[PDB]
């Protein structure tokens, strides 16, 4: 049976907070799909040669 | 066929007569005089626009 994730319980007070003392420059890479090969068929070829 | 017949350097071994493409397609025979291979390649075609 998989595992969704790490269970978390999040330190939560009713006055507690946490705060970042520094940060991480994170690089990520997004690849996106713009166009298709342009393709056309002569059907009188394809069909009868 | 109909196609344009070239000298080529395809090595069938002595028994195969013909030669096909990945789809079926036949693109090399063997003279069945001279037995020389001969590269079979379509008539030009296209579009007119
Ligand atoms: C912040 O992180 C960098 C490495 O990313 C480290 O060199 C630096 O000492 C850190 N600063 C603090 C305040 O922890
Ligand atoms: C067919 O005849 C020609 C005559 O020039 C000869 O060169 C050739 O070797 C012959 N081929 C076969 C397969 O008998």
């Amino acid at each position: 049976t998989m595992s969704l994730g790490a269970e978390n319980s999040v330190a939560y007070s009713n006055n507690s907070i946490a705060i970042p003392t520094n940060f991480t420059i994170s690089v990520t890479t997004e690849i996106l799909p713009v166009s298709m090969t342009k393709t056309s068929v002569d059907c009188t070829m394809y069909i009868c040669g | 066929g109909t196609g344009v017949l070239t000298e080529s350097n395809k090595k069938f071994l002595p028994f195969q007569q013909f030669g096909r493409d990945i789809a079926d397609t036949t693109d090399a025979v063997r003279d069945p005089q001279t037995l020389e291979i001969l590269d079979i390649t379509p008539c030009s075609f296209g579009g007119v626009s």
